[PDB]
């Protein structure tokens, strides 16, 4: 076997204690992953700090199930009961807000993400994260820093964070 | 979990 194994890259060492990505099927050093040997033995399903970080980032990229869309529902529903989400739950009315239209060249609000839900334009997480992350950019830039409209979107954008975690 | 031991 000259094959590198772990993270470490180095040939197997048979006086050394090994764990088995079910994943990627690497193996690694307890100690290079963090993993005990008495520790092992609680552990059904292994996966290693690699391939965990790749299906972290991969969240975003999949496809959206029925049940992600559930939940899409249940987020956007939770923002649009939000104290400070007043601002940004229908399109913003010329009337009220001078030369909007003219300052931002993509608008969004909630009512139309909404309705993106319902006919479910989007594919993937990062897509609906977007149009939501827009509603928040184009607050903060029409409006000044220290009016109540900017923190308001501070405010939702870290509410909008932690109601993401752990979403799929 | 899958193991490699001495
Ligand atoms: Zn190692
Ligand atoms: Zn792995």
């Amino acid at each position: 076997d000259t094959k590198l194994y772990c993270i470490c890259k180095t040939p197997y060492d048979e006086s050394k204690f090994y764990i088995g990505c079910d994943r990627c099927q690497n193996w690694y050093h307890g100690r290079c992953v963090g993993i005990l040997q008495s520790e092992a033995e609680l552990i059904d399903e292994y996966v290693c700090p690699q391939c965990q970080s790749t299906e972290d980032a991969m969240t975003v990229l999949t496809p959206l199930t029925e049940k992600d869309y559930e939940g899409l529902k249940r987020v956007l529903r939770s923002l649009q009961a939000h104290k400070m989400a007043w601002p940004f739950l229908e399109p913003v009315d010329p009337n009220d807000a001078p030369d909007y239209y003219g300052v931002i060249k993509e608008p969004m609000d909630l009512a139309t993400m909404e309705e993106r839900v319902q006919r479910r334009y989007y594919e993937k997480l990062t897509e609906f994260v977007a149009d939501m992350t827009k509603i928040f950019d184009n607050c903060r830039y029409y409006n000044p820093s220290d009016s109540p409209f900017y923190q308001c979107a501070e405010v939702l954008e870290s509410f909008f964070v932690q109601k993401l975690k752990g979403f799929k | 979990a899958r193991t490699k031991q001495t």
